[PDB]
Parts: C-alpha cells; structure tokens; sequence
C-alpha cells in the first residue's frame, strides 16, 4: 500500500474491493422471469414502492420482466450500492435494456429489467445468462480473491 | 454360565474357528474350485454350434502322458522335479472313444 | 504391506480374514423379491407411490418396494440362516430409498460378530455368548459334533461383510463396547457409547496381512 | 514422569473443549467465515490450529522433563540425531495424521470409518492421534497413521525419480 | 503424519 | 459439464453406455445425449426414450425425476425437451437413431431395424438382450439421468472411484475363465472346418501361465 | 416452479401471451391445446439454493444405525428421541447446521439460530 498510509487497515479494505474481481453471480440471490404486462402497475406487490416512483415522465419494452434478487450482506462486503450495480448493467445493453432497481434505503435490493412475434423469454434468458457470469461489477479480470495479511 | 457375554479374550477362538475351516489361502482354492464345479460346465453350454452339441464335462485327476508311454498318475513332487505341468485332462460328451473326447489338459492348482 | 518404489501401493495383500465372494446365482433372490412384494418396474408408477423403494440386484433395477422394513427383516434372517448364501451381499441405503443385492463374484469381505437386543436382557449384545466359545474350545480340543466356523455363520453369530455393505453398519471396537480409575500406563481411549451397534470386530489386529501380523508391536 | 503425562493428557483434553466449543459454535451457524474462506474451510482451519498447538505444547512438556541424563537428549545436545518432533511423537503425542493437505477423509459416506456415527467432525473421527508411540495407537489412530504414512511413501517414489532427472 | 503444515 | 457410465457386463449369464451433460454452468440450452455403440450421435436422451415406446414429455420426464415437486431438476430437463422435439413417435424415434449407424443407401425398413436390433442387444445389455424389455431400459436410463442431474444440481458428490466396494478382485477361476473361454472359442471356431485337437487347449492354458500374459 | 402439461397429450406447455388483454397463457405444441396461467412465474434460478438440504427424511429413518441420535426437545412433541445429520447438499458453501428429525412424530427442526425459513427444502 501506498507509502503514507499501509497501517490503515480500512483503506487495505477499500483497495481489496476495488481489486478483487466481482461478477453479479457473486452478489445475487435469485433470478425470475415473470409476465408483468402493465409497464406500469406490476403484479409484484412488494414492488409498487418502487415502480412509485418514476416520478417521471422525464420529457419499448416487453411485458416480460427479469427480476434479480440482490443479498445486501455480500454488497456491503463489496462496497457495492444499487446505483452502482445498476449503472453497470445499465451501461452494458445500453439502449437496448430498460433497467430499474429499489433504492439503498429500500429494504429489498431488487433489479427489475425489460426487452425494450415473441420471441422472448429468451432470448431474456440468455441476458440473465450474460448478466451472471460476464458483467463485471468491481474489480480486476483475473483476480478471483483477495487476502489481506500483515 | 452360557449365556454369559464373551471377553476379549474369547475373540481367538473365533478366530481359531476361521482359520482351521479355511486356512490361509482359501481365496485361491474357493475361486479355482468354483471355476472347476459349475463354471467350467457353464463354458461348455455357452455353446454349440451348427449338429455338434456339447453335453458333460469330466475332469480326470492329474495324470502325465507319455515317454513311452504309458499315461500315470502325476504327484506334485514328481512334475516340480520333473519339469512338468500338473495337469488334468478333460473330456466332453459330444452328440452326433466311447462315449466322450479329449479336448486338453487343464493345470490343476494344488490342494 | 506395500512395495516401496513404482509398486507402492499398487500391489497390495489381503488382511488376514478377508476372503472373496466367488458367486452365486441370483434367480433364487429375485424369485424371493416378488413373492415378497416386489412391484414390477412395469408397475411402477412414481407420481402415484413417492416413498417407494429401488430394489437393485447386481446392478438390475428389478422393481420397486412399499415397505422394505420387512423384506430387509427376511432378506437378513434368511442369510442368518444359510438360505441365502452367506457371501451375498445386501445393503439398504435407508435416506437413499435404495435397497441393493450382490451376488456377483470379486466381492472382498470379512466377518463380523452380529449384535442384537436381547431380549431379555437387554441393552444389546453380540450373539456370541461363552456357551458358544466353549463349544469350539472343545471342538479344539479334541485333536461328539463339530462345533466349526460354519456353525457359526449358520446360527446367525457371524456374518460376512463387503465394503458396500459396510457403509450402513455401525461396528464396535472392542466388545467391551457394548457395556454401561484409568491406570496412567494404558493408551487413552475414547468411546462414546453407541446403543446403535449392529456389528463387533472380532479382533482389531485382523486389519493386518500376513507379513505385518509379525511385527511385535 | 507424568506429572508431565497428567498435564499432556491434560492440555489436549483441553483442545478438544475447543474443537467442541467450535463445533457448537459453527452448528448453530455463529461461526463467521472470514473473507474469501467457506465457513467449513474456516472451520477446519481453527479446529486444526488448535489440534496443533495441542501437539505442539504437549510436545515442549516433555521435553522439559527430560532431565541432563537423559539419553534421548543428550544425543540432542550433542546434534547428533535427532529432533524435537521425534522425542514429542515417542513421549507425547503423535498428532494430526493428513492425506492432501486436510484431516482424513470421509471415504465412506460421511465417516472415515464405520466405528463411527456419519457427521463427526471430532479430532478422534478425524485422524488426531492423540497417544505417543509409548503408549502406542488405537486401531483407529493406527489406520489413519498408516493413511498418512502411505501419503509419504507414494512422494518418496515420487523422485526417486522426479529429481534426478531436474539434476540432470 | 504430524499435523497439517509439517508432515502427513 | 458431467457424465454419467455404466460399462454394462454379461455374468454369462463389453458395451460402454455414457449420459452426458452438454453444458458448463453459464452456459445457454445444457441439453442431455446418450452415447449408444454403433451410432455416429450422441442421440439427445429424448429420441432414445421415444425409441423405446415411451412418447409423451410427462412420461419421459415421470421416468426420471421421481418428485413432481422438483421444480429445480424439472427445469435441467426443458431444454431436453425441447431437444428430441422434432421427433413426436416410436418408428420417427427408431430412424433418427438407424441413420445415424447407417450409410446412405439403407432402406427405412432395414434403418429401423438396425435400431431396434442396437436398442435391443447393444442398449444396457445387462438387463436384457430379449424381446419387449423396454419398460425396464427406459426406467433405468432414467435412473441414470437423475443421477447425472443430482450431481449437476450440486445435491450428491460426483462418485468415489476409490472406494473398494465397487472393485473386484479377479482370481484363478475368473482368470482360468477368460482364457478357457476364448480357447473353447478357437477349437469350437476351427471344428466348423477326432478330428479334434486337443492341443489348442492345452498350449493356451499353459502359455498364459508360463508368462503371465492374458 | 411448477410445471404443467397438456390434458390430451401430456407434452410440456409453453408461455404465450395474449397480447389485446395482456395475459399469460401456455399452449401446447402438439396439439391447439391452451390454459391460462395459474401465476405468472415464468421461470426461476436460485444461486444460493436451500432445496435438497433434508433430502432423505423417510418414515424408516430412526432404523438408520449410522446416524447420530441426541437429546435435544422435538419443538412440537417436546419428544427427546431424535436422529440428526448435516446438510445433504454437497456445496463448499455449506453451513455446519444440524437437522434433526424427531422419531415420535417426524417434525424437522434445526439447529440454525439465524433461522430463515420455515418448511425445510
Ligand atoms: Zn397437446
Ligand atoms: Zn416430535
């Protein structure tokens, strides 16, 4: 660690984090497709909160959602907030996903995502595939776990 | 007593029992012996053919041929000796001398 | 006992009791099975008869079974007995709903003294009793009926034992075991016990071949 | 001359109350894992911290008792053959046997042998030998003594000749 | 055969 | 990602069967193939089951996961499913299968047949080479199936093959066995051409113990 | 998490959707066969899974000699006989929590104090 600090065992901490490499699959409970036609007005009762809420009207998009399941134990562990999480997804299918998640204050960490005939659950499963394993969160491409000793 | 839990002692006995039953290589003698009794025969009805029919097989006891000669009885001492196979010939009742063949002789392991 | 160099433990030798099944024909069994309630695989129909039990004889799923308790109870006793041939190897892997039958030759076992409740008496103890060991200590002592090995096996004191069998048994070390200070010179000891034994060893030393068996200490 | 026997036998009645203190623990799902370590990895490794400094500390209690006579440490003082390891295993306490790395193993469904109930993690179970060579093995600790003693044989041949083709 | 870190 | 083997023997009274896990976890459709001897495929597990007569999907599926409330193996199994889709009955089944051991020229007919005959004689021999056994292969290939997926859904270890129970020490009568076998087989081979030769036997028996060499 | 098949053919259903009402449906592929959905659950991956840690609580689980038996109050019957065994799942993840299974009437409970479910697999 930098000359200057190294006895600080909380900034050791914070470079781990942003070193050791962490994939969704590291971060997530579960994964699940359901049928919510109403964009909207989901079905899911514990989402209205956050569906509140846009709030917005700023200025599409199947009935399928993908709906992620995030354990907040492991995102502290990985100083990883929803923003974070979200943005990094987000920034990965640009356009071409619609990407929503509860908030840090929310009891429930939660990503909600959209495809925005048929097909198409899957592909969607195929992007839930792509999710898991190759987006990567924080960190480094080879650096699969980080100790720290003195 | 009777009856009348057993010590450790006692375990030798058992013990005992195994080994004047078995002795010491019983898993060569066993295994040769089910191949003479019922798996040799079973060989033979794995066949036939196509008629030529195979029926029973004898094993004769060890015998040597020849010289001469002159087939006798074979005694381990004498084929170690001797340079020679402890051998017994077999034989098979065959359907259309009198009335099996002889088709070889089979090594037969001591004891 | 193992070579020390390429062969090291490659070659190996058998302990001194073990023997190896050399194979008996497995019709008679299966007979016995579907007289005993063995549903016919062409029967079976899962949905509709969960707990059912996989009933496999040489690696043949025959059928499958409601109540294996029983047939387990048989299928032992019956081997006790001799009427199953004692080098038969069966095994039901309770949790697993699998009850396995070996009749195949190959097979490596030894014996074991069996343990019962007793009765009686009673806790559990090993069938064995001193009236049994008198009998071949006299049957020693000759050199009146041959009290012999077989006598053993066939009045269900004694029993073979292959490895797969041995994965649902639970044996003692000592018969000492099988019961309810300690002098400073002796090796210490941890039992529990146990009230689950199903089996005894007949001597600990018997894990030894024949080259090992004379090593003092 | 045990007095130092009553406190070797002591001192690893005494790790196994911490193994068993840790068993409780991780069974009631209070162990913590560490970072980058499974609980059962993190288990493992305290149990066997604890199992050594049992061996290693039964092993210093009989060195100390070894008096100036003594012959065993006298070819010791001298360096002439041979170790601390070496007295401790003969008087104290042989110690944790080990195949790859880790404790024996379950190789038979959830035991390591059928004296056992399955599930048992115990030193006992898991191939701590707990007497010297003095008192001599139970038949278990002789097994799994032999287990780890194999292990040793197989890298022995294992250069022979792996080295002597390096050297060349 | 001495404890894990030493010997098998 | 996994496989699944039997190397199915005869007592009397050879033939490798393989049930594999296309997949690695991560991966899109992990679809499942048996490995039959003869054929150029692996055949995707659900033509071999329609082969055997068993067609409906909840039947097949029945055959191998035995809870119906394992939703988690239920779920290994759609791609499966959707594998052996474009093959919906038995004659459909045999002819996927008999071209795939089969050159070109073959007449349907003969395809099937061949199929049947492999299905029959080459297919988990060790239950039955005879005659309307199918309800005992297809149930057992279930069986393998489920254990193939018990393993993939990370609920039992993949197997020891270590542990002694599943050896077999192989001794002067199996040994004796062998050789007796294949040099009856020359002698009954030959005479097909007194006038026995005794000789075969007796040579064959002594050379492979003189030397050694089985 | 639960499937379901054609009442003709008994072939697996797949998710339609009717688009002017906006619900789901499954159809068969074999036939024109169709019913709507009893939820729409769709599809569901778990990466840290509970199912299979009981596997094996059968009726004839306390014949079983190889397992552990204690002491320990059945929470319903407040029986003491019981076998215990650790998780069946066979993950390097595992916790070192013991399930028990309380011979006098079968009910499963678990060491686990940071206990969150309910029914257990
Ligand atoms: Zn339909
Ligand atoms: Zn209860």
């Amino acid at each position: 660690l930098e000359p200057g600090h190294a006895a600080d065992q909380e900034q050791a901490k914070l470079i781990r984090s942003a070193i050791e490499h962490t994939t969704l699959k590291s971060v997530t409970i579960a994964s699940e497709i359901y049928y919510d036609p109403d964009p909207r007005s989901t079905v899911i009762p514990e989402d209205e909160e956050i569906i509140q809420l846009h709030f917005s009207l700023l200025d599409q998009q199947s009935p399928w959602l993908l709906r992620l399941e995030l354990d907040r134990a492991a995102m502290n562990d990985k100083d990883l907030t929803m923003g974070q999480v979200g943005e990094r997804i987000k920034q990965t299918f640009k356009n071409d996903l619609f990407v929503i998640w509860s908030e840090d204050n929310d009891e429930k960490l939660i990503i909600r995502c959209r495809v925005v005939e048929a097909e198409e659950d899957h592909m969607l499963k195929k992007i839930e595939n792509t999710m898991l394993e190759n987006i990567t969160l924080r960190g480094v491409e080879n650096i699969e776990r980080v100790v720290m000793m003195k | 007593d009777e009856s009348a839990p057993i010590t450790a002692e006692d375990s030798w006995a058992v013990i005992s029992a195994f080994f004047r039953e078995k002795g010491l290589v019983s898993q060569q003698l066993d295994s040769f012996n089910q191949f003479v009794d019922y798996t040799l025969q079973d060989i033979i009805c794995e066949d036939s053919t196509l008629e030529i029919s195979f029926g029973k097989i004898y094993v004769t006891k060890p015998m040597v041929n020849e010289s001469d000669g002159v087939t006798h009885a074979l005694y381990p001492q004498e084929a170690r000796l001797r340079n020679l196979t402890y051998s017994s010939g077999l034989f098979v009742d065959v359907k259309k001398e009198s009335g099996k063949v002889f088709i070889g002789r089979l090594p037969i392991m001591l004891r | 006992e193992t070579p020390e160099g390429q062969a090291c433990g490659l070659v190996k030798n058998l302990s001194l009791m073990s023997c190896i099944s050399v194979g008996t024909d497995p019709m008679p069994i299966i007979t016995f099975l579907s007289e005993w309630g063995m549903e016919p695989l062409e029967d079976y129909v899962p949905h509709q008869s969960p707990d059912a039990t996989r009933v496999f004889v040489n690696g043949v799923w025959h059928g499958v079974h409601r109540n294996p308790a029983r047939l387990m109870e048989t299928l032992r006793t019956l081997r006790r007995k001799g009427d199953i041939n004692p080098e038969v190897s069966m095994i039901r892997d309770i949790r697993e709903k699998e009850l396995k039958i070996f009749t195949d030759a190959g097979r490596v076992y030894r014996p074991l003294f069996i343990v019962e409740d007793d009765e009686s008496l009673g806790h559990k103890e090993l069938k064995v009793r001193k009236g049994h060991i008198a009998k071949l200590m006299a049957t020693e002592y000759q050199d009146v009926e041959e009290y012999t090995w077989s006598s053993l096996l066939n009045e269900g004191l004694v029993e073979y034992i292959d490895a797969e069998e041995e994965e649902s048994i639970l044996i003692a070390m000592q018969p000492e075991d099988l019961e309810p200070d300690v002098d400073p010179a002796k090796r210490i000891r941890v039992s529990h016990h146990a009230t689950t034994f199903t089996h005894c060893e007949i001597h600990p030393s018997m894990i030894l071949g024949v080259a090992a068996s004379i090593i003092p200490f | 001359d045990g007095p130092t026997m009553r406190e070797i036998t002591e001192t690893i009645a005494e790790a196994k109350k911490k193994v068993l203190d840790v068993t409780k623990e991780a069974q009631a799902n209070l162990l913590t894992a560490k970072h980058g370590m499974t609980l059962r990895e993190s288990f493992e490794d305290n149990v066997v911290r604890f199992l050594n400094e049992a061996r290693d500390k039964a092993g210093r209690l009989a060195e100390v008792n070894l008096k100036d006579l003594n012959n065993v440490k006298q070819m010791v003082m001298a360096g002439s053959k041979g170790s601390f390891i070496n007295i401790a295993q003969m008087s104290a306490c042989v110690g944790q046997q080990s195949v790859e790395g880790k404790r024996i193993a379950f190789g038979f469904v959830d035991r390591t042998l059928p004296h056992f109930s399955k599930d048992d993690y115990s030193p006992e179970s898991k191939g701590f030998v707990e007497n010297s060579y003095l008192r001599g093995l139970t038949p278990q600790e002789f097994f799994f003594h032999a287990m780890g003693g194999r292990e040793g044989l197989i890298d022995t041949a294992v250069k022979t000749a792996e080295t002597g083709y390096i050297q060349r | 055969i001495w404890g894990i870190g030493c010997n098998p | 990602s996994h496989v699944a083997e039997i190397r199915s023997a005869l007592e009397k009274g050879i033939s490798t069967l393989q049930v594999k896990l296309y997949g690695r976890e991560g991966s899109s459709a992990r679809t499942i193939k048996a490995t039959l001897p003869y054929i150029k495929q692996d055949i995707p597990i659900v033509i071999i089951f329609r082969a055997l007569g068993i067609i409906p999907d909840g039947e097949i599926l029945e055959h191998i996961c035995y809870d119906v409330n394992d939703w988690q193996m239920l779920e290994m199994l759609k791609p499966c499913v959707e594998d052996g889709f474009v093959i919906q009955d038995r004659e459909t089944a045999l002819d996927f299968i008999g071209r795939r051991g089969t050159a070109l020229g073959i007449k349907k007919e003969k395809r099937i047949q061949y199929a049947k005959d492999i299905l029959q004689k080459e297919f988990l021999p060790h239950i039955t080479q005879l005659e309307g056994f199918e309800s005992r292969k297809a149930f057992f290939l279930g069986y393998m199936i489920n254990r193939l997926l018990l393993c993939a859904l990370d609920r039992k270890d993949q197997d020891d093959r270590d542990h002694f129970g599943k050896k077999r020490l192989d001794l002067a009568g199996p040994l004796l066995a062998q050789l007796f076998k294949t040099l009856f087989k020359k002698l009954t081979k030959d005479i097909f051409r007194l006038a026995i030769n005794a000789k075969t036997i007796t040579s064959g028996l002594k050379y492979a113990l003189a030397t050694g060499n089985w | 998490t639960t499937f379901r098949f054609c009442r003709d053919c008994n072939n697996m259903l797949y998710p339609r959707e009717d688009k002017e009402n906006n619900r789901l449906l499954f159809e068969c592929r074999t036939c024109s066969y169709v019913e709507e959905a009893g939820s729409p659950l769709v599809y569901r991956h778990e990466l840290i899974t509970n199912i299979g840690e009981t596997a094996g609580v059968v009726q004839d689980i306390g014949s079983d000699p190889t397992l552990p038996r204690s002491d320990r109050e059945c929470p319903k019957c407040h029986s003491r006989e019981n076998v215990f065994f650790q998780s069946q799942q066979r993950r390097k993840d595992t916790s070192m929590v013991l399930f028990f299974v309380c011979l006098s009437c079968s009910h499963i409970f678990t060491s686990d104090q940071k206990n969150k479910r309910t029914q257990f697999s």
